[PDB]
């Protein structure tokens, strides 16, 4: 269907479901981090079609950073739900790993047999989508800066951790030279015309009453008439 | 620093917006027919302070005076606060009797 | 709600 | 460092007239204007110069004179000009007669000539006209003299061609603050400008050009806007 | 006697001014109580823009 | 009655942070809220906008040029992980957060943002009857 | 010295009337479509009562010509009507300030193709054939005015302007209607007040204004 539209008859209550799926659901499987992987892919499509935004999916790219290098008292305010996934020193950071690889169902019945492979392939193809994502929506959002401020301080935060990858400062510098473009006016929103004089329209060109009216006069006129002929008659 | 008070705008009744910006007797008279003494009875037979604006007044009062007021039989309240053919006719007469007189 | 339109007939 | 007041949605100023006599305001009068009602039979009528040849010639006056179109331009420019949407100007019809008649800055004139003209008979017989509201009276008529109905401080300027060129904006923003404008504008067609001249102060011209009297007010008026930040 | 324009208007407060008061012997020191604390301190003979 | 500007634009930032990383249920509940604290202390609209920022058409290009200093010079002083309620730089930086919201994708949630967008009008908002909406009551409404 | 089409070289003002309501009729002569001349015409075509406007492109026709501005010499008069016929207007027109003189003399145009004075040197209201860029100048900037497009500052868009970039203005002649009638022909839009104007006032307002900066 036609996404790009505000409101559709059933795009809109899917929106909102998988919204509810990105949000209430516990994270203790790499078969669920993986389901919230792919809906994360599915509204990346919704949105280069229709160009709006999401906190909760900026959220959960928060929570998935964090879960994959959780391993603390950087932000202990995120409430994660598994500290035994972590990756340690071990990726390859090999090009020639694991793509996006879409292969859904056959993703799903695998995942249990997780290996630190797929767990980088997940996690790559997770900020692939994010950084798609920041390209396409965050630098026109105005708020851009204090809304990726967190992922910036997870982003140095894993630089510092691993310094292997590229990606990640590659995402570092695509930000930083965003966030110098931009300006970040103060807000001028409250500004509005000012309301002019009130117009108007003038006027120009009963039956019972008005016939009343007339034969009454008629009636007062004769009897002043008649009065006035028969006193000088009578004179 | 924490204090902690006790509004609405207008609100109608029988049918009548009761303004939100006048005293007790005042709203009371401006209710569509009754007057001042029926508004000092009413508020009477409330117990509200008839100097406080439509600030006061709070639901349970308000419920309770518009049933008393809904129900004067059930409140006993006093019942001091309560509540051309034949021209033509005449012109045509005119007009024989004148042409009798001014003619013959 | 008047705005260089002139006015209405009969 | 300065807070804003309280509210600021948008919020109308309230209309201006005669009632009011303090805060400055800007009164345009339209001088001279060719206007009577006359009857045939069995009907009145406005004179117009275009149209009443017959019986115009018999009364004596002249075809170039009897013109009212003149002020239904002038009288729709003003009203429409922008600064009575910022509502600070109103409008006073000196008759040819002598009879004073204020315009109100709520009405809204009827743009074609004909009915502009059923208006100004109507207006010269019953004295005045109500609006859709019919709660207060658009178009008055008073009494001599417009000093009298004129702002306390304020100036008397007549706009005629022989009288310097000065820059609208210039002398405008020359004048002091309390200090309301009255202008005397000729609007008949072509003759003396020397009719108000016990009622001005100055002279005053803005062009070396000659002009249409609605071209003038228009002038003028952009110039008042221009002072006054619009 | 001047109900029009403010004889002198008085700034250098901070936030939801809603205390003054003024000094006895001297009558040109008025202190005010800002609602941020920091009490100012005022003479109004001078400029009073900001407080003494 | 007792409430700081510096105060009350504080709960309004943190909120505003807090929005930017909101569900929306929270949102419906929050943006109501941020309009009786604006609508009881008037003040905050400074916070919400600077005027001296808009562009004014009649004044000099001396005036735009202090204003593209002001504008290049500017730089946001509100603190976060300052706690102190009266000291917090609150009163002083703009809700860009509110503009994304503005920008938010549902239609219900981009008409009560418009309601910051628009002039104000009216004065009360009942957040206890703007509150009960949870996934699944949104889920039933859309289908009514 | 009197502009004209024919000179595409200096520095000059255009002023163009959109989808102005002129159309004629006959009866046993002719007549101007005026909506309130007559309504069960009107509805006996069917077309709506509230497009005949001839007074609205008369008083707006009597401001611009009687401007400054105009016997100054440094504008031309541009028309597309509602049918699709341009027409033009010489800087040397004496209009009868009358409506009814008005609607003869368009009648006539209208039959005639034409206008020639009784000196009858050179025409004086050109019929002539779209488009319009064909008898634009050179180097023309080209504002159409849009009652929701940002406001701007009628000096110091004469100061933007080129030194010898002329200026064409586009104003909707029609009462109500959205403003998407010159989007291929104008460079771009603007607001004139805050407040929504009057077709006259605003060629008004903006004729002054360039009268000011070309110190007139």
């Amino acid at each position: 269907f036609s996404t790009s539209d505000q409101y559709h008859l059933v795009i809109t209550p899917a929106l909102i479901l998988m919204s509810q799926f990105l949000e209430q659901i516990k994270f203790n499987s790499l078969k669920r981090i993986a389901f919230g992987a792919v809906l994360v892919r599915i509204v990346s499509q919704y949105q280069r079609i229709s160009k709006r935004y999401i906190p909760e999916v900026v959220y959960f790219f928060q929570k998935i950073l964090l879960t994959f290098i959780v391993e603390p008292l950087d932000f202990e305010n995120i409430r994660l739900d598994s500290y035994e996934l972590g990756l340690p020193l071990d990726v390859d950071f090999t090009k020639k790993r694991s793509t996006i690889i879409p292969l859904h169902t056959l993703s799903t019945m695998d995942t249990e047999a997780h290996p630190v492979d797929q767990c980088v392939s997940v996690l790559l193809n997770v900020m692939e989508s994010l950084d798609a994502t920041i390209s396409t929506v965050w630098k026109s959002l105005p708020a851009f800066n204090e809304i990726i401020l967190p992922i910036q301080q997870l982003l140095s935060a894993y630089t510092s951790k691993y310094s292997d990858f590229e990606k990640p400062r590659n995402i570092l510098n695509k930000v930083e030279k965003l966030t110098k473009f931009t300006e970040h006016i103060p807000l001028a929103l409250q500004n509005h015309k000012p309301v002019s004089i009130p117009t108007h329209a003038p006027k120009y060109e009963d039956r019972t009453r008005s016939e009343i009216n007339k034969m009454k006069a008629q009636l007062k006129k004769e009897r002043k008439f008649t009065m006035k002929e028969i006193r000088k008659d009578a004179k | 620093s924490l204090v902690v008070q006790e509004f609405q705008h207008i609100l109608r009744l029988l049918n009548t917006n009761v303004d939100g910006n006048i005293k007790i007797v005042y709203a009371l008279t401006t209710i569509k027919g009754v007057g001042r003494r029926y508004s000092n009875l009413v508020c009477k037979k409330a117990d509200v302070d008839l100097h406080k604006r439509a600030g006061e007044l709070t639901q349970e009062e308000l419920e309770r005076i518009v049933q008393i007021m809904q129900n004067p039989t059930h409140y006993k309240i006093p019942a001091w606060f309560l509540n051309h053919t034949l021209a033509n006719n005449v012109e045509s007469k005119l007009r024989d009797d004148l042409e009798r007189l001014k003619k013959i | 709600t008047d705005r260089f339109k002139g006015d209405d007939d009969i | 460092q300065k807070a804003l007041p309280a509210s600021l949605v948008p919020q109308a100023p309230p209309v201006l007239t005669s009632k009011d006599k303090i805060t400055k305001r800007m009164i345009v009068v339209l001088a001279m204007a060719s206007l009577e009602t006359h009857k045939i039979s069995d009907k009145y009528v406005l004179l117009n110069c275009d149209d009443h040849q017959g019986l115009l010639k018999k009364m004596g006056r002249d075809i170039s004179e009897a013109r009212p179109d003149i002020t239904h331009q002038c009288l729709l420019t003003l009203l429409d000009s922008p600064i009575n949407k910022a509502g600070k100007l109103q409008v006073y019809i000196q008759t040819s007669r002598g009879i004073l008649i204020e315009v109100n800055p709520t009405v809204r004139i009827p743009r074609t000539f004909k009915r502009f003209s059923g208006l100004m008979v109507q207006l010269l017989h019953k004295l005045s006209i109500r609006s859709v509201n019919s709660e207060e009276k658009l178009l008055k008529v008073i009494k001599n003299p417009i000093t009298d109905h004129l702002p306390t401080k304020c100036r008397k300027v007549t706009l005629s061609f022989d009288a310097p060129v000065i820059r609208v904006q210039d002398y405008i923003e020359k004048l002091d603050d309390d200090e309301s404008i009255c202008v005397f504008v000729g609007a008949m067609a072509r003759g003396k400008d020397n009719f108000a001249d016990e009622y001005v102060d100055e002279k005053v011209g803005l062009s070396n050009y000659p002009l249409s009297a609605s071209v003038a007010c228009s002038k003028f008026c952009h110039g008042a806007e221009d002072a006054w930040n619009i | 006697s001047n109900a029009y324009e403010p004889q002198l208007e008085l700034t250098g407060a901070t936030d939801y001014v809603r205390t003054l008061s003024f000094i006895p012997a001297a009558p040109h020191l008025v202190a005010t109580g800002s609602y941020d604390g920091l009490i100012r301190l005022y003479d109004t003979r001078s400029s009073g823009s900001t407080p003494i | 009655t007792h409430l700081s500007a510096h105060l009350v634009a504080s709960f309004i930032k943190k909120l505003a942070r807090l929005t930017l990383e909101s569900p929306p249920s929270a949102i419906v509940t929050v943006i109501p809220f941020i309009y009786n604290l604006i609508r009881k202390h008037p003040n905050c609209m400074i916070m919400l906008h600077n005027p001296a920022f808009i562009s004014n058409p009649f004044q000099t290009p001396d005036q735009v040029a202090n204003l593209k200093t002001l504008k290049e010079n500017y730089v946001d002083p509100f603190d976060v992980h300052e706690s102190d309620p009266e000291l917090t730089h609150a009163l002083d930086s703009s809700l860009w957060e509110l503009a994304s919201l503005m920008e938010h994708y549902h239609p219900n949630v981009a008409t009560l943002a418009k309601i910051f967008a628009q002039p104000f009008k009216k004065l009360s908002y009942n957040m206890e009857d703007f509150l009960d909406w949870n996934y699944d009551s949104l889920l039933n409404a859309e289908s009514s």
